[PDB]
């Protein structure tokens, strides 16, 4: 007869009794175990194909995807606990921050960069959102989608802290057209189409591994750097200490968000021509970036400074991981 | 060497049966039999168990052969208590 | 000061934009979005019932974990499942096997609503139904954990789904179908709609009075914990259905809701119908899968439907009278054939229970009966061996479960049977054979358990081998649940 | 980026100062801090040795409560109270009626030293204490009150205190002693040394595992959720005897604890000795009083007291010998005298229960045994007027409670009486008396209910007056816990 | 036999089920059971006498303080929730906001004034914690204990926030002194004889309704006033944000004990003579407090109108309580 | 009516017993055993019972009178069996 055991069985001989995090997070999808016919139905459905070509089939490969850890260790218990303390500090800057008029004190100048520069966002962050979201649904392991779960429900937070804000704004300045405006901007302004054809093209990259670089390596930190970097460092020398604050506690986010791509580019390094994979799929996308940044900061005050820094510190985090 | 599917009087599942090309009607019925009489259904020995193809209510005689019938790999028969 | 939910809640939802730099279709492609011709702007009405922001969301569902996971805690090293009935541990042991895993790929299911839905509101809500489904995936896993060191049956909390023994591609059968592989707006009515809404929110509701009932309050707690977070993502269809209807497609809309509950039907058949009669002690039973069925399921869809506007399926009188018997058949199948499954099935035959059966169902001793009859015998007479099997039942091709129905003094088993490019398929139900025919495209080369057997894909092509196929082996191989104990009451 | 605790702890009590608009002897009256002539500075050496800031408090604490309460929640429904063994039922009405009141009492205990003590450790400590005995007030009333329309026994979890029946004043004469009538430095030795440490930590963790194996998941909850708040605040005695030994008053110090302990040992050998021994069922009984006394109590004492540099108190091999009678006799008493307690006592002598007994007791059936003969004899032979009394017992005027000790065939029944100026007075153990000695002061005009009763403040002057005084009607007058069931067994 | 009730008896017949505030708050103190003997032994104990003086006594009188009720109906359970969200937010200003060293953006001469004028307040802070902790273990009514008991609380939480705020201070500013220097300023300072001087009086008033008034009514809206709402207001213009957001959080705090003073002052005009009563404590106190907020504002910038505002402010406070 | 201490031999509790200034030692007795004998101590009828104050176990004559005990009000006295 079969003896029952200390663990899972996909787990057993692990030398460490395993964590929360292995029990619930690991060896969960369940389409990968038929790579000719994934899903229970028949092989020629267009969803089957569909995971052979941009799961199965991507170029970045490795004997074993469910291998993968997340840094932070993260499941909805732990997630939910992370981010209702980070929502408890954000609502009470937004609570307190009004309790004493803050938006009554920024200047004409600034209601009107907030306008063009700062609540045009909920789309940009909407499509990451859609992005990540995408990346969940195609990774070829649980542990990945996992990571891609929680980043989805990020970028989600972001996008609510933004249209949260614009009403805020809208009621302290009706006459701006808060609320009313961003599409059009989104939709025509030179600041916003650099970035606006970045993520339109990163959206309909459907390998798996192409969709991660293009979201996760390439414009994420692109997005970072001009959104929440840039016009955090301006927002605070501008008056507007929230978004200063607001900006900083996104970016939080972002780091774990970086982290774990961290972790998965050094995982795929394991394995011969990865690297190379990656720096042409990099090769492909740096300059649709090049363009987002230089589009965007240089329609801010200080403009060629802010390319500057924003290009060489996106950069960085890729540089970091080889 | 051939599938079917036994559909027995009495019993309220349908089950696979590998019968032979050569075999009767009756023998048919008594390969049938090993996986219904005495397991779900109480045996009839005032009966004689007769074989009709599904689709269609056609009865076969009891002593034409499996090669004979024309079934269809898998065919489903009706395994019946007549007289 | 803050602001009212209701002053701000539709700029979150306001995130549609016209492309430029791809086309709309490439963005949203139709195999994934399936906007069905209906356009950009008049999905823009789609307008979800219950509305939720972020920091609602971290904050009440960390209120929900704190306590679903003390409990578990607390009661922990008291070892209930121990001294549990076993009709219980069992149906304990069925659960996890058969959801963990699918709640988990449910997320990526509401992950392709949350990607390529062109409805803004659903996108969001699709986020959150993603987060749903990620904790219950999880959770559901975290609990069984518990109980590894007491039986291997508990791998199967994780196991199962990645065997084929014949109840995980009965699961996957269905759920990929619902969920899995189809369009976004298809998802929403299949699964949120006509399953979520349909039969879990129900089932779930039920599931946990039961566990309490059988004073087990850590699965109590679990489950109900869980249903809390059901309408939520599960009112997803129905806006959808909505906009549908209200456009050209009433009858794209009805086919899919009218494949969906058949194929949920089927799946809960075997699920909950078993457990209901069977499983759940005598004096612990409220009401018969039937009564349940009809009081909280039947009535419900029929009042949906009229509301969106939509028709009574085209098979609801048949699936009316197949509640007096489908149920008892997958019920006879999974105890006959009860070492093909991963948890230990209760006969539920003894006298008071056949008492019980015959008033909840008239005529179930003259039919049903005579089976249990048979087997009864059997054991008393020393004969075992007959209640075990040497062949494979008949798999419906559609739902992947036997094809039983009524023996007995009133028999009525049919196989819907059909011959399709050169292959005879076998079929369990009128509809299940006609959910075939609207979309053979879909069905036609996949090979159920017994195809597979039959084309060799086996080996050792007896039994011995399909049980190695099927993953399963002695001490995870089932048996009778209370160990015949019930047939003392017969001698 | 946060600050590691280490590094910003001290100015936290960096709080002293030296008054100047008024004067060091008005700011800390002597009557309310006790410094003893100890200088403020040698009172900032008192060190905590078990820190806190109030964001970990406020956290944790919050996390605590979420638990408590939602396992409450879950279980509310199931009833459990109803089915429970009626000793144990018994157990709780007791539990709740002696503690809500008094633990809530206990904050003002902790705010005595949160204002008055020289020790700035010690004011923030007994300042999270505050709030530590705000809850177990507040909680052990929000839990009873599911029951008060389960019988009227209940409402004293919040009557109680508020009675003069006889338990209560017995109650109130050991903490109004100990800790609503001292100064600070003496209510954080005679309290959260003396009786927090060294009785209530270890008695909370008995009655959680009792509650448990009793199947009571509620209360064993509510239980252990509480005791893990109790080092927190209990500390505090150790280090203000640290800095009265090495001062100049070992003496002063060692004479508190030496009444501290006997005053708790007495209200010890009521409340919980005869709950151990009588009321928990025989199979859940995994040692005596006496057991778990030397275990859990005893070596502790000498432990700390000898780490602390100072002596065993004169009385202990008394101590020591009473354990094995002393609650024995309060158990008799208490049950003899059962409608004037508000919970109903369980008899606790049955056959088997007899040897147990014996067992952990040699000697027992030949003393105590002999007064339960003649009771059982009784109701046996259909006269149970004569196990209900027609006088009141001797109370002992220190402790309040009845003077009592081993009875049949070694009788050793002892009253060490004395004459005050005038009035004689009545006293349960040689440290009963001698704890009136050293400071008479205190105790000598308190008129325990004997007195009462003899001076005319009890009206009418018979049984039935008595019991009104004490507040007690039929209803919540208590009987025999298990309806004398337990005599079927001698016929 | 007694029927079983649907409440705590001394609830029956409330129309209204009683709530959790009202399950758990009420009528509990048990001294005030026999006046002439509070406590359960000799009458004549210091303590006894302490009891009769001081809380039976009291010139400021009611037939029933334990019909008292609190406006914010705080239970252990709620007081937990809510600071802990409150405490989210505040942790989550220090962590954020020193890691982007804001603490070395501030002016040589402000942090002057902050060790002047805001890191001695650990000493009144602590002072008002002990007044508060002694107004709980006096007042006639466990309801009204229950609102010192979470006040003294909040007391310590800003004593708490002052401590750590030093260290913080101290490291980023090592020849200082923060951390060393403040009981000396405490002791010396102009500045804080105004306050020291009235809280030291304040703490020896024993009667519980001076004490009430002492502290409560008079008191602490002077601290609140200068070393909140006025250092704030500075704090925030002289580019210290931090102080000012942690000022404003800690008020919320203040607005609160408030309204509990307020609703009792409220009660106790129920009945005759108490107004003339609690006026005469007022009358003697006040002039302390003017004197407090006179020699603190009045080493502030600007220093004669923080004196003003202030002043209005904290009798504003009292005017609104008739 | 005088109010005593009643420690009843081979009982566990001391209890109050009114009597009177004009019993006998024997009338104490017998209502001190009122409220013993056969509640928690078993007669004794070979046997007398004897009074002896309690604090220096001075025995008094079955017949001596409380009056002339020279007692103080609730003064503790052994209830005892001798011959
Ligand atoms: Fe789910
Ligand atoms: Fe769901
Ligand atoms: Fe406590
Ligand atoms: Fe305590
Ligand atoms: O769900
Ligand atoms: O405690």
């Amino acid at each position: 007869a079969l003896k029952p055991l200390k663990t899972w069985s996909h787990l057993a001989g692990n030398r460490r009794r395993p964590s929360e995090y292995e029990v619930v997070s690991t060896n969960l999808h369940y389409f990968t175990d038929n790579p000719e016919r994934p899903w229970e139905l028949d092989s020629n459905l267009p969803m089957q194909t569909w995971y052979k070509k941009y799961c199965f089939d991507s170029p970045l490969k490795h004997d074993d995807w469910n291998a993968f850890r997340d840094p932070d260790q993260l499941v909805y218990r732990t997630y939910n606990l992370l981010q209702d303390g980070q929502e408890s500090y954000v609502q009470g800057l937004f609570d307190q921050l009004n309790d004493r008029g803050h938006d009554q004190m920024l200047t004409r100048e600034w209601v009107e960069t907030l306008a063009r520069f700062y609540t045009p966002a909920r789309y940009l962050f909407h499509a990451l959102q859609m992005g990540s979201v995408y990346i969940h649904q195609i990774a070829p392991a649980s542990t990945i989608t996992n990571c891609a779960t929680y980043e989805t429900a990020d970028h989600l937070r972001w996008l609510t802290h933004t249209a949260y804000r614009t009403r805020e704004l809208a009621n302290c300045y009706p006459d701006v057209g808060f609320g009313k405006r961003e599409r059009d901007v989104w939709e025509n302004d030179p600041a916003w189409q650099g970035f606006r054809e970045l993520i339109e093209k990163a959206l309909i990259a459907w390998d798996w591994g192409e969709a991660f670089t293009a979201i996760n390596l390439v414009t994420k930190p692109a997005v970072e750097e001009a959104l929440l970097q840039q016009l955090g460092s301006l927002a605070q020398s501008e008056g507007d200490t929230l978004l200063g604050l607001l900006a900083q506690a996104q970016k939080r986010d972002a780091e774990r968000h970086r982290r774990w791509s961290s972790a998965l580019v050094k995982m795929a390094l394991e394995k011969e021509g990865n690297r190379e994979v990656l720096q042409k799929w990099v090769a492909k996308w740096e300059p649709l970036a090049d363009k987002a940044i230089e589009a965007y900061c240089s329609a801010l005050p200080d403009g060629e400074n802010a390319i500057v820094e924003a290009k060489s510190a996106s950069r960085y985090v890729r540089q970091m991981m080889g | 060497t051939f599938p079917i599917m036994s559909n027995f009087e009495r019993d309220f599942v349908i089950q696979l049966v590998p019968v032979d090309t050569e075999d009767t009607m009756d023998q048919v019925a008594e390969k049938c039999a090993y996986h219904s009489i005495n397991r779900r259904v109480h045996p009839q020995p005032e009966k004689i168990l007769r074989v009709r193809r599904h689709e269609d209510g056609t009865l076969f005689p009891r002593g034409m052969i499996v090669s004979d019938a024309g079934l269809r790999p898998t065919e489903t028969l009706d395994i019946i208590f007549m007289d | 000061s803050m602001l009212k939910r209701e002053d701000w809640y539709d700029l979150t939802r306001t995130t549609n934009w016209t492309p430029k730099y791809v086309t709309e279709n490439e963005l949203f492609p139709e195999e994934m979005s399936g906007a069905r011709g209906i356009s950009m702007e008049a999905w823009e009405k789609y307008d979800e019932p219950y509305k939720i922001t972020y920091p609602e969301y971290v904050s009440i569902q960390r209120e929900k974990d704190s306590g679903a996971y003390s409990i578990k805690a607390a009661l922990e090293r008291d070892g209930f499942v121990d001294r549990a009935d076993p009709g219980w541990v069992s149906t304990m042991q069925l659960h996890f096997g058969a959801w963990a895993l699918e709640e988990y790929a449910a997320s990526t299911a509401e992950a392709r609503m949350a990607r390529f839905a062109k409805a803004p509101g659903n996108r969001n809500m699709a986020t959150f139904g993603m987060m749903d489904e990620n904790r219950h995936g999880q959770i559901q896993l975290y609990f069984p954990y518990a109980n590894v060191k007491r039986s291997r049956k508990w791998d199967w909390a994780h196991k199962a789904i990645h065997t084929n023994e014949w109840a995980a591609i009965a699961a996957r059968s269905f759920f990929d179908d619902m969920m899995m592989t189809r369009d976004s707006v298809a998802v929403s009515i299949m699964l949120t709609f006509a399953f979520e809404t349909g039969f879990s929110n129900m089932q779930f509701l039920g599931l946990a009075a039961d566990a309490a009932e059988a004073g087990d309050h850590t699965f109590a707690s679990l489950i109900s914990s869980i249903q809390t977070d059901e309408s939520r993502h599960a009112q997803q269809g129905g806006p959808s259905l909505k906009i549908l209807v209200e456009n050209g497609k009433k009858d794209e809309a009805q086919q899919m809701v009218d494949v969906a509950i058949w194929r949920s039907w089927k799946l809960f058949s075997v699920l909950t119908g078993p457990i209901m009669d069977y499983y759940t002690p005598l004096e612990s039973r409220n009401q018969s899968f039937k009564e349940f069925m009809l009081e909280w399921i039947v009535a419900q869809f029929e009042r949906q439907l009229l509301d969106l506007g939509l028709d009574k399926p085209w098979y609801w009188d048949q699936f009316m009278q197949d509640l007096d018997e489908t149920h008892h058949g997958m019920h006879l199948g999974v105890w006959y054939w009860r070492p093909t499954v991963w948890w230990d099935p209760a006969a539920g035959v003894s006298p008071e229970e056949r008492e019980w059966l015959e008033e909840k169902y008239p005529g179930w001793n003259d039919t049903w009966g005579q089976c249990w009859d048979v087997i009864t015998d059997n054991l008393v007479n020393g004969k075992p061996e007959l209640t075990v099997p040497e062949t494979l039942p008949t798999i419906c091709n559609m739902c992947n479960l036997p094809i039983a129905h009524t023996p007995g003094n009133k028999w009525n088993v049919k196989d819907y049977q059909l011959e399709y490019e050169g292959r005879l398929y076998h079929f369990g139900s009128e509809a299940d054979r006609w959910c075939f025919q609207i979309d053979p495209e879909r069905y036609k080369n996949h090979t159920n358990l017994v195809d597979r057997f039959l084309k060799g894909e086996i080996q050792p092509a007896d039994l011995a081998g399909a049980l190695m196929y099927m993953s399963l082996e002695p001490g995870v191989m089932g048996d009778d649940a209370h160990d015949y104990e019930w047939v003392k009451a017969y001698q």
